[PDB]
RNA sequence: AACCGGAUUAGAUACCCGGGUAGUCCACGCCCUAAACGAUGCGCGCUAGGUCUCUGGGUCUCCUGGGGGCCGAAGCUAACGCGU
RNA sequence: CGGUAAUACGGAGGGCGCGAGCGUUACCCGGAUUCACUGGGCGUAAAGGGCGUGUAGGCGGCCUGGGGCGUCCCAUGUGAAAGA
């Protein structure tokens, strides 16, 4: 449960849009691009994974959050690989702070799914049959990963704290730990446990999340075969 | 367990076609008199619904107050906007000498002796906000020691 | 001259039993019995939430009216308490409890406060062998507060000391019931008084 | 020309600590050096050391800060919460031994310049000497 | 400008149209005002950056000065906003 | 406040505050950090002088040494009495 030679994947990103606060993890500027110090990555990785294994084998709940077009279908699988919830299509304002109200939409989703497995789907008129059709369609679109949250998460995992800052801001306010994959354009101070690296470039995203979920299930003694998410590279 | 005192309420009218339509502002202090106080500001269409919100918002956003023999460890000044609040420790047998607003906060905090002066903008809302941040910045000789231990 | 008039009307306005009437504040006639609401036409109307000054004001009256003193002597006693060393709160009470007219009642020589006042004012009270007819006279610890043998045969005196038989006195006082003597041992503490008055409220009334 | 090197040094530290710099340099001076000594003794700075920059002597001041805090604004609590130059040029401040203030009811210091040297408010009072009131630090 | 006319208009002591003197230009001497505005006095030290541009130097994807703009860290501000 | 239900006018009942006093007017300090030493400000609220030059004055980078005027410490004399 580690990696060394990953310089072959994840070197750097974000030519110069850099947040200055990220300077401590920058190695140099090669061909006009910020290259992230590779040793500094693993240093924050160890401090991050130890917290993960601790929270994992404690029984906690980690909200995996990623809306990037790159990280959409990788978050879907690796969070399903674990028992963790995920956010895929869009992060809704109040998913944490308004978690009470956002959860009531899950009750409608469960209600309409339950009423769509019952014989009563055709007992309603044709017009209500297409309306409640559209409800389940969008309610499953956004909440497919958020479905599994019974309480507020014990941890949050994000792949671009810059683009997901609406999600980090809430975890901050609710004092929920923020675990992040953060490249040059991210503010490091907002991340409790940071992994410096490309927020784009799928080749490296699949590696971090898989090794993350690999480390989660290893903490619970459910050792898993390789991740199915490797076929999404090409 | 939890005592709450009402600072003030207001009419806060809003203009619309045909006539004005108003909200209600409500400011409520919450305290246990054991060193824990909270402040909250409610807005609702009817008066009581405003105090309810204030009682809820004040139970969130609490402040641990380090009471030393019923007073503050040290004097501090706090500028919130144009409003400035000043707090100074008092020997017992003095009492809470404060405006209407700071007295309500500090009494529910558990302070029995303190000296207070409001300055600049005497606006109650800002005074309350200022007095709060004043209490968030209190430190103990143990606290300040643990900052310089290294 | 102090306040003179209806008393158990002021039992009502303070909302707390005021034993200035002496007896009959104990018997169920005090008008605190089955009439706790304040006097006047609007006494039975629902009272509005008192202002922060309203509370401080009523608490002072609740204390001042209990000893039966004008505001003049009352205020001066406070300004004396703030200068002396110690807690302004408790020291002020001990100064009130040092009033001769108040000690006379506290010693059970008289039934009420007003009654103990008249006993002093007419010279029936002895302090260390001399007559002292001033109700405002402050008693020092150790002074003997006695009854003039001229009055020891008065039926009003033998009346109150008859019910004082077996009755206990405050821990800062002691009395010989037969010879009609008495002694002020020490200044009472805050705990020594059961007065239903928050003193910090009264101090806070005077910071303004 | 620089006007008040002490306020300049007092500010150079004030400014560096608000953005949480690891270190900052101040033009080297013996009087300044005695100031920094009191701060390193009283635990407001990690310490200091002489250094040259482009040949000219300077003093690296290593700041210290509190623990990284909880939800929003994780920035740590300052070790130096306040620094103010008291006796400036154009209005000098000299206090006798009985005129020395108690800083933040004892939790802070008052750097005094005295005939017996640069002392904190406490050191100056047990020495029984007053002098120029340099600054508050708390 | 003034003023002489023509219109417009309820009226036109104006806007519009035809004229037209001082003046506007030059020299020499006065006058000393202005929204003379960045409505922000001068000098020096300190405090993230990104980008556009004028002008120097440089081992000339760029680095480094000195100006002129725009976003914006921390912070300040009653707010707008200010922000090397 | 009062222009038809006035707790604001005028009286009554009642209530509150002081009580041999209670109100009023004038005057002083206070609240007033509203002349800001403690303890304020001037982009738009009152407030940067139209700009420069430069006199007086105010202010003064780093190292050593003498002096000891400012500054600090001790002793002493003085600081009448009353007051506090
Ligand atoms: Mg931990
Ligand atoms: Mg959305
Ligand atoms: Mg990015
Ligand atoms: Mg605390
Ligand atoms: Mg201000
Ligand atoms: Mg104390
Ligand atoms: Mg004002
Ligand atoms: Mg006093
Ligand atoms: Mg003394
Ligand atoms: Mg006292
Ligand atoms: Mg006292
Ligand atoms: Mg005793
Ligand atoms: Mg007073
Ligand atoms: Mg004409
Ligand atoms: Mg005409
Ligand atoms: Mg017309
Ligand atoms: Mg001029
Ligand atoms: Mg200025
Ligand atoms: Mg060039
Ligand atoms: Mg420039
Ligand atoms: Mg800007
Ligand atoms: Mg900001
Ligand atoms: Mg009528
Ligand atoms: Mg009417
Ligand atoms: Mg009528
Ligand atoms: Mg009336
Ligand atoms: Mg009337
Ligand atoms: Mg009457
Ligand atoms: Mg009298
Ligand atoms: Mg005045
Ligand atoms: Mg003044
Ligand atoms: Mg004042
Ligand atoms: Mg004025
Ligand atoms: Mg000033
Ligand atoms: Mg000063
Ligand atoms: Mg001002
Ligand atoms: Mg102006
Ligand atoms: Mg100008
Ligand atoms: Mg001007
Ligand atoms: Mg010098
Ligand atoms: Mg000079
Ligand atoms: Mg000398
Ligand atoms: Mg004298
Ligand atoms: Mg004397
Ligand atoms: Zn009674």
């Amino acid at each position: 449960v580690k990696e060394l030679l990953e310089a072959g994947v994840h070197f750097g990103h974000e030519r110069k849009r850099w947040n200055p606060k990220f300077a401590r993890y920058i190695y140099a500027e090669r061909n006009g691009i910020h290259i992230i110090d590779l040793q500094k990555t693993m240093e924050e990785l160890e401090r991050t994974f130890r917290f993960i294994e601790d929270l994992a084998m404690r029984g906690g709940t980690i909200l995996f959050v990623g809306t990037k077009k790159q990280a959409q279908d990788i978050v879907r699988m690796e969070a399903e690989r674990a028992g963790m919830p995920y956010v895929n299509q869009r992060w809704l304002g109040g998913m944490l702070t308004n978690f009470k109200t956002i959860s009531q939409r899950v009750h409608r989703l469960e209600e309409l799914e339950a009423l769509f497995a019952s014989p009563e789907i055709e007992e309603r008129p044709k017009k209500e049959q297409v309306r409640l059709k559209h409800e389940l369609e969008r309610l499953q679109k956004y909440l497919s990963g958020f479905r599994l949250l019974k309480r507020l998460p014990d941890a949050i995992f994000v792949v671009d704290p810059t683009k997901e800052a609406i999600a980090v801001r809430e975890a901050r306010k609710l004092f929920i730990p923020v675990i992040a994959l953060a490249d040059t354009d991210s503010d490091p101070d907002l991340v409790d446990y940071i992994i410096p690296g490309n927020d784009d470039a799928i080749r490296s995203i699949q590696l971090i999340l898989s090794r993350a979920v690999d480390l989660i299930i290893q903490a619970r003694g459910g050792v898993v075969e390789p991740s199915p998410s490797y076929a999404l590279v090409q | 367990d939890f005592e709450e005192k009402m600072i003030l309420i207001r009419r806060t009218a809003r203009m619309q076609a045909g006539g004005r339509r108003f909200r209600f502002g409500a400011l409520v202090v919450v305290g246990d008199r054991q060193g824990r106080v909270g402040l909250g500001f409610g807005k609702a269409p009817e008066v009581p619904l405003a105090v309810q919100k204030a009682g809820y918002y004040a139970r969130r956003n609490m402040v641990e107050v380090p009471l030393q023999n019923g007073t503050i460890p040290h004097e501090i000044e706090v500028e919130f906007g144009a409003s400035k609040i000043v707090l100074k420790p008092a020997a017992p047998g003095t009492g809470v000498i404060a405006g209407a607003v700071p007295r309500a906060i500090l009494e529910l905090a558990g302070v029995t002796d303190i000296l207070t002066k409001e300055l600049g903008s005497r606006n109650p809302i800002n005074i309350a906000y200022a007095t709060m941040e004043a209490l968030r910045q209190l430190r103990t000789k143990a606290d300040v020691e643990r900052l310089r231990k290294g | 001259g102090r306040y003179i008039g209806p008393v158990c009307r002021l039992c009502r306005r303070e909302g707390v039993k005021l034993y200035l009437k002496g007896e009959r504040c104990y018997s169920p006639k005090c008008a605190m019995e089955r009439r706790p609401y304040p006097p006047g036409q609007h006494g039975q109307k629902r009272a509005r939430r008192p202002s922060d000054y309203a509370v401080r004001l009523r608490e002072k009256q609740k204390l001042r009216r209990i000893y039966g003193i004008s505001e003049r002597q009352f205020r001066n006693l406070f300004e004396e308490a703030s200068k002396k060393k110690g807690v302004t709160g408790s020291v002020f009470l001990g100064l009130l409890e040092s009033r001769l007219d108040n000690v006379v009642y506290r010693l059970g020589f008289a039934v009420s406060r007003r009654q103990a006042r008249q006993l002093v004012r007419h010279g029936h009270i002895t302090v260390n062998g001399r007559r002292v007819d001033l109700p405002s006279y402050r008693v020092r610890p150790g002074d003997e507060i006695a009854v003039a043998e001229k009055s020891r045969n008065l039926e009003l005196i033998r009346q109150n000391l008859e019910a004082m038989k077996g009755r206990k006195v405050g821990p800062w006082l002691s009395l010989d019931v037969e010879g009609m003597k008495g002694k002020f041992l020490r200044l009472p503490d805050r705990e020594d008084l059961a007065l239903p008055v928050n003193e910090q409220l009264v101090i806070e009334f005077y910071s303004r | 020309m620089l006007t008040d090197p002490i306020a300049d040094m007092l500010t150079r530290i004030r400014n560096a600590t608000r953005v949480y710099k690891e270190s900052t340099d101040v033009p080297a001076s013996r009087f300044k050096e005695e100031i920094l000594r009191i701060l390193a003794r009283e635990g407001f700075i990690k310490g200091y050391e002489r250094v040259d920059v482009d040949g000219k002597p300077y003093l690296r001041v290593y700041l210290k800060y509190g623990p990284r805090r909880q939800g929003p604004d994780p920035r740590p609590e300052q070790v130096i919460h306040h620094i103010r130059r008291i006796s400036k040029p154009g209005r000098r401040v000299y206090v006798g031994v009985k005129e020395i203030p108690r800083v933040r009811r004892g939790l802070g210091i008052a750097i005094l310049s005295t005939s017996k040297g640069v002392l904190t408010d406490r050191e100056a009072r047990k020495l029984g000497v007053g002098g120029e009131l340099i600054c508050e630090v708390w």
